[PDB]
């Protein structure tokens, strides 16, 4: 007849939870953790204390050249981090390029602190004429230019030779921006500056550079046919900037001192700002997360899990539960 | 199953234990009770949490990437870095959807040894004071109840002191 | 063997079975038979083949190289794109050569952990009705034949329909 | 005495086969599966469909400028990729440089399909010799000079001012090639082009580019001491190009029109058209498989498996077969 | 223990034996003595030492960095060199100490499958003639010595020849 | 009554090594082998046979151009690598920029042996001085110049067109360097060279440059406000190089014969040199191991184990040894 049982047994529960392994998909499993944060807020937050500088329809070199279609970033000051659309619309109002682009954006992502100060004031300018103004750099359909640089030209009709420097007396890095015009042809370029042969020069203790005019027959951008070039150099404490023109400098009025350094980002986004906070942003969206992996977007700021491509990373904690 | 437990010879698990993963179920002159082992249960918390947390600790230090931008006349260099970027992107998910795969499947082998090493631990210890059904379950030839339990359990066993009794109910089924 | 089956008590394997990976090989009054499990060498077919196409899916994607030039004044440029792609090529040389080692490894014990779980399963079964050999083979007390032989392997096997007279035979060596 | 037997058992065979593992090498087996594919077919086949464009002698510089030594490309419009080889022989007949020549042939691997035409006819130089030739650029032992540009010289003793547009008229973005001279001395120049000090002036809406002659004492390559300079860029649909000059002009005749853009490839190899197929293809070979791994070549193109630096990939399928 | 041998039911390990890794300590009416089995231990030997070659061999080709300089214009070209390298840095230092790791325990645990393939191996031939007393020894039922120790070890154990002894030893204590 | 036994059991000793595992660190161990080299004997020793070329307190451009405070490298000729400072103060004496300075150094990494010669002797310069000298680099408080180029100033008071070239008639790449000076003004610029709008020309096979003066104001460097650029190519076997210039052509002297290329590298450290011999160097000391790894430093030159970050790595080799 039977006796006493003691029986050897296994936890078991209601958990429809699932896990995969190499041999075998799908495993149905009492307890597990996911890993991996799959969701944001789609939102573009502050990060931790400090609000992004968002462009809006401004791009870098409109914001800081003083395009009259942004003069709302006029005067910003310090952010987390810049956000800039995928193809901005108020960039080089008057048509060119901008000299070494890319490498003074990669610098801009490591500042998030800019002092605006005047370098040059326009009263500087006694026998030339700072009123140089376009349609292309119009306000209210009446034209207009750049607000940080000034385009020179005759007074009366003559254009005396320019020669003009700036000491750095900071102790803080400046960030200076100047140019030069292509004219259409010899009238033109006697028209704006009556001198004929022109040159452009910038000399630091480290830059040497000399500019001439191009001219050539171009197709038309914005109704205008003519093209401006823009350079910037870093100028260091206690050294000094020196130009030298007789015709077509486009001169600079502000400079940029560079006040604060730290880690920073240019984010490419159509977002607009959330009004927010986070400790961690990507060009979709916001993230609030402990788990150690993220799938969202691989370019990201701040304290944040790690990006991988996957979308599910679930660890089997407990054991093979049984139907 | 690797080692022949769980969904073996213990086919089946028990909805009434709750107290942790492996455990017992006795049956006395007294009654009945599922009673979850601790100390087997416990080296099985902190294993499989010392698991997650180093699983998290390698990848602590990866790959991260940043925006940078190229003009169109550097094309070449632009896909040198989209390439270097999707390389080490695709390299650390390899690395962690293959380390969750590998250590998922020992961790279910992992709960398999320990049933397995839980039942040995008790079949060991009776040996032919009882019967072994076959099925995660003992048969006792003699009388066990509420503190000869709580003997087999703890390792705590005296088998002498059961040793005889067993061995004529063993006997007397034969002659 | 990390299971001690495959190579270990049961030394040697079966030119004679054909029809799978584990099975039986009975020996009644009738005659003679190599039999081979389905069950369990079909769930032994289903995790190879599970793990051959994981192993090919979770290498799907990876780095791929392309051809780019340089002249003569871009060297360093040159020299990181050599090493970019040397890296990653021997990233993902390594990656697929370790893993082969290590599954093929785990498929080997796979195997063995198969074999043992079989004999387990008949072991567990039989008890005292039969006789463990050590070879990976069991002689029956009582008497068993091509019909018995399906009892033990679908599992349905009626114990005390053999319960008794096996207990005699056995018995009948000692008084 | 003996009674019945049930023995418990595994399968075992007559196989060579061997895989490897961490802890013991070469362990034999029942069965295996080789995932890694190890041969190729040593041809240049056509990918899918389509042939490939192989180069021959020619470089692409050789191709697009209209080396006469090339003729046999004159006219390619449809291509899978690209074979040049290591060293070609055939490239700039006259000695210079090919500016950006990189960047114009990673441009070119995105690019399948080439429509050439004719942009500028030399009816419309009637003020100018278009006959400039050269030794470096023969044909049979007689000077010629690339079939796509156009040397101009000076028409009796003058060489009057350049003034040529050309609007892209198409929906297609249009490849432009041109180039200039670098004479020896001044009397050479003034024997080609009569004008002393002179220029080229190239401008898009995007270009404003400005070249200038060196004059410069050099030495001989294919024993001329003279050289040419090329340049290109991309004219965009509705966009107009606009070339000035006063000598040493290389004039487009020829541009080429970009009427598909694919996946392609240019791959180095010395090996001559197959006249075969696949769906794969290496420098070396084409590869026919279905094994997920290869070793033969880093550099493919098409629906390839992965390329691994092993010599020997073979997973363990079976199990250890006993002597 | 994944085997439950090692830090299981065999608790303790021996100072005594320093010859190798696995092996007995016999008892009989002669004397006492550690033996270390060779065979088991020589291809644990060969094992773990191939397995730091393979570590070592797969390592032989990985990653190495080199010197470049960039001017104040090259930022970008420079952290993008900066981050592949630090990238490729960071995979070997994840699959080296993974590796370790995950070979580290697979080391441990072979070992406690070498000492529960050892044990197995001597209980499957003993068999009836002697009893597990669950602690990784038997008691001999017959009389065994110094020659009959190098029988159950080399395998060469003839059953039989001591089979009939055992039955009425075993039987006495019952009747 | 108690009889015969035999035990099954395992080794343990009194070993307090430990390694580590996935789900338990620390675990003590019989056998341990560690496999992660930690020391190094901080300093630069010799590279098997090799002493390294150790540069004090040179660059590279100091000691290539002839820098006076850098005489004691005038006659390098066999090195195993390169150490060079963090912020070496011996460079350019006089101010100014090295063209395409990093590409060189780069170059300069596959070469282990040079051989400078006289390419163009003072002798040669009978029409012009050659003692143009400078206070910015001075030797003993008395003003000099680079050894190695020449400062061509005018003699009398003309400074008659410069043409010479030179052929290489060695089996080695030759190495030149040459430079041009930039003046602050017109005076200036006619009391040094007479000529007024002046030029350098040089040409090879492959090269064709073209260099002016750029006249601009420049901040102080070293109290100067003038500046030199240098230049650099390559010169093949049999091939000729050819220099014109009316003036502030800084002339080469000395060229560099490639006769050894191998691997090297140029190390940043602040050591000196160490007096010692290894197969394995790192920039903050040589390497003496077995191991298969090593965490010192990850630029390494020679026979080396593989870098990793980690500060720890030991395999288990024998088993859990109980307390
Ligand atoms: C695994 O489960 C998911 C979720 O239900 C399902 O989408 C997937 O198809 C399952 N796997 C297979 C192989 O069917
Ligand atoms: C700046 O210019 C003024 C005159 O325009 C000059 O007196 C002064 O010295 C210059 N500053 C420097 C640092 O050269
Ligand atoms: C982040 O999530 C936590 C929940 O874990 C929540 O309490 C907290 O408010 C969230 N933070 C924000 C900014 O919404
Ligand atoms: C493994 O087998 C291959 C093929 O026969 C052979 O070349 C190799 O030497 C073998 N391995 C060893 C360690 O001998
Ligand atoms: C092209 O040139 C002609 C005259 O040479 C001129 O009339 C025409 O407007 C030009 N086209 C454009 C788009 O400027
Ligand atoms: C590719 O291999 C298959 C065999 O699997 C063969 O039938 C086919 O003809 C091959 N293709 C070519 C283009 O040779
Ligand atoms: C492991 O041992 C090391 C060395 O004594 C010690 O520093 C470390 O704290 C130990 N690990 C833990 C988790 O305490
Ligand atoms: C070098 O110059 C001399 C005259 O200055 C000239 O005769 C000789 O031919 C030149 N060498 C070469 C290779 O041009
Ligand atoms: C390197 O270490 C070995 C010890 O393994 C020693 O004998 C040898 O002298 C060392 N080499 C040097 C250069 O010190």
């Amino acid at each position: 007849d039977p006796g006493d049982q003691i029986c050897v047994g296994y936890h078991a529960n209601n958990s429809t939870e699932q896990v995969d392994t190499i041999m075998e998909k799908n495993i149905t499993v009492t307890h597990a953790q996911d890993i991996l944060e799959k969701t944001h807020n789609g939102k573009l937050c502050n990060l931790n204390g400090v609000k992004p500088l968002i462009l809006k329809d401004c791009s870098v070199a409109g914001w800081l050249l003083g395009n009259p279609m942004c003069d709302e970033f006029l005067n910003v000051s310090e952010w987390s981090y810049i956000v800039e659309k995928a193809s901005p619309a108020n960039g080089l109002c008057y048509p060119g390029d901008f000299n070494d682009y890319e490498e003074l954006k990669h610098l801009l992502s490591r500042i998030n602190h800019f002092e605006k100060i005047k370098i040059i004031p326009k009263s500087y300018w006694s026998n030339h004429e700072t009123s140089g103004v376009s349609s292309a750099c119009s306000y209210l359909e009446n034209p207009s230019f750049f607000r940080n640089v000034v385009w020179l030209t005759k007074k009366d009709n003559t254009y005396p030779p320019i020669k003009v420097n700036y000491t750095n007396a900071n102790q803080k890095d400046l960030l200076v921006l100047w140019g030069i015009h292509h004219p259409n042809n010899e009238a033109e370029q006697k028209m704006i500056y009556q001198n004929l042969n022109t040159y452009v020069s910038v000399g630091t203790s480290t830059l040497n550079q000399r500019l001439v005019p191009k001219i050539a027959t171009r197709s038309k951008v914005k109704g205008l046919s003519g093209r401006m070039d823009f350079f910037w150099t870093i100028l260091k404490p206690n050294d000094t900037i020196n130009f030298d023109s007789n015709g077509n400098f486009i001169a600079p009025e502000y400079a940029y001192k560079i006040v604060k350094k730290g880690d920073s980002a240019i984010m490419k986004s159509e977002l607009e700002y959330g009004n927010c906070n986070t400790k961690c942003q990507t060009p979709i969206g916001a993230i609030n997360s402990s788990m150690p992996f993220h799938n969202i977007h691989p370019l990201t700021i701040g304290e944040c899990p790690k990006y991988v491509k996957s979308n599910r990373l679930v660890l089997a904690t407990g054991l093979r539960n049984a139907p | 199953g690797l080692f022949g437990a769980i969904a073996g010879f213990i086919e089946g698990g028990w909805q009434g234990m709750v107290d942790g993963w492996y455990g017992y179920h006795h049956s006395n002159e007294q009654g009945s009770g599922y009673a979850a082992d601790k100390e087997s249960t416990q080296k099985a918390i902190d294993g499989i949490t010392n698991k997650i947390n180093s699983i998290i600790d390698k990848m602590n230090t990866q790959f991260e990437a940043v925006g940078r931008e190229f003009n169109n006349l550097e094309r070449r260099i632009e896909n040198l870095n989209k390439k270097m970027e999707d390389g080490f992107l695709d390299v650390w998910t390899y690395n962690a959807e293959l380390l969750v795969l590998m250590e998922n499947e020992r961790t279910l082998d992992f709960h398999d040894s320990n049933v397995k090493n839980l039942y040995e631990k008790v079949r060991l210890q009776l040996r032919d004071n009882a019967k072994e059904l076959g099925n995660g379950c003992f048969e006792f030839y003699h009388k066990c109840d509420n503190e000869c339990m709580e003997s087999v359990k703890n390792g705590t066993y005296d088998y002498p002191q059961y040793s005889e009794e067993a061995r004529l109910n063993r006997e007397e089924i034969s002659g």
